[PDB]
């Protein structure tokens, strides 16, 4: 099992910002906006 | 899995050995020897 590893490096050369993100489009929403409560009883906290 | 707040909406044909799913599911041979096509053969049936 030849473990090929290639160490390298990289450095930025920008005074302000030379790279921008632009959230533009929308795919399908991942979590449904349905009806879901929470039952905080999971937490063994407080004096009973 | 659709309206999770509840468990069903038809307590009389969504349960095992209920009023409807014994009548409309051919595994029990109620309307077996009857050659009429009833269009509920697919909405109530455990398929292969």
């Amino acid at each position: 099992n030849f473990t090929l590893t290639q160490p390298r490096a990289h450095v930025d050369l920008g005074v302000g910002y030379t790279a921008v993100c632009a959230t533009a489009a929308l795919r399908c929403p991942l979590t449904d906006m349905g009806n879901t409560a929470q039952n905080l009883f999971f937490s063994r906290g407080g004096v009973p | 899995v659709a309206y999770t707040d509840r468990a069903t909406l038809n307590p009389w044909a969504s349960q095992k050995h209920s009023y409807g799913d014994r009548l409309y599911n051919g595994t029990y041979n109620l309307t077996g020897a009857s050659p009429i096509y009833s269009p509920c053969f697919k909405f109530f049936t455990p398929a292969e």
